[PDB]
């Protein structure tokens, strides 16, 4: 998971 | 704020590959000069621009059979099927040109981008 | 011996989200306390454990209408479709025990693991 | 367009  | 899951869409197309392997609920057959191919019309509209006007006609979404234009070669369509559900294309000096034809004639336009490339290479 | 476009499982994901919000194709209404939310049946079975299990099954596969259980939040199912076709995950304090139980129901192992991770790290 |  990644801050997009 | 989102978070965003970066393998999500890789592990949506590889099940939805695992569908069609499995003949899991593929609800058109593809006719290509006799050859006969199964899939699901929601992928080959995302990746096909005459898909996606075929099956949003009124009459044509509702056909369970889609009969390809007679020049288009099997095996071009084959290699352009596999890549639709896997974002892996064969690409071989010997079905270049029926694969970019037949990526013309679908309207995937970055598969015809790289085949224009590999054959300028070429020459 | 394949290339492979990056973009290419990214671009189909986002034109099956444009399919459903023109509602393009559905054949599926999924049911949570009165609230409807209208998919397509490859897609939810691509995403969550449950809806494979559901759409595999003989019976439940021609069903163009799935209630889930009355404990099912609707605004918690509602994040996790947004998900299934976008990737991002609108995870908020105010929602992650809903979205969690929902994502638990639904057998989507991956957005379970980011609750649990948020959880922990809250306590 | 990459070598997988
Ligand atoms: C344009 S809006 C839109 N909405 C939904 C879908 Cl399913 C869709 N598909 C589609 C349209 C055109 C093209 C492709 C896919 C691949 C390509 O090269 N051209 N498009
Ligand atoms: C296991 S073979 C397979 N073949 C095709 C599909 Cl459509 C599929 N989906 C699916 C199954 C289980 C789970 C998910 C999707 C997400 C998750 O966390 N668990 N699985
Ligand atoms: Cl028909
Ligand atoms: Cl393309
Ligand atoms: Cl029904
Ligand atoms: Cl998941």
């Amino acid at each position: 998971w990644v801050i997009p | 704020s989102c978070i965003q899951f970066t393998r999500h869409a890789s592990d949506v197309l590889l099940n939805l590959n695992r569908l069609r392997s499995r003949d899991i609920l593929t609800d058109v057959v593809i006719v290509v000069s006799r050859e006969q191919f199964r899939a699901h019309k929601t992928v080959l509209m995302a990746c096909s621009g005459l898909f996606y006007s075929i099956f949003t006609d009124q009459l044509k979404c509702n056909l369970s059979v889609i009969n390809l234009d007679p020049e288009i070669n099997p095996e071009g369509f084959c290699i352009l099927l596999d890549f639709m559900y896997t974002s892996r294309l064969n690409l071989r000096e010997g079905n270049i040109m029926a694969v970019m034809a037949t990526a013309m004639y679908l309207q995937m336009e970055h598969v015809v981008d790289t085949c224009r490339k590999f054959i300028k290479a070429s020459e």
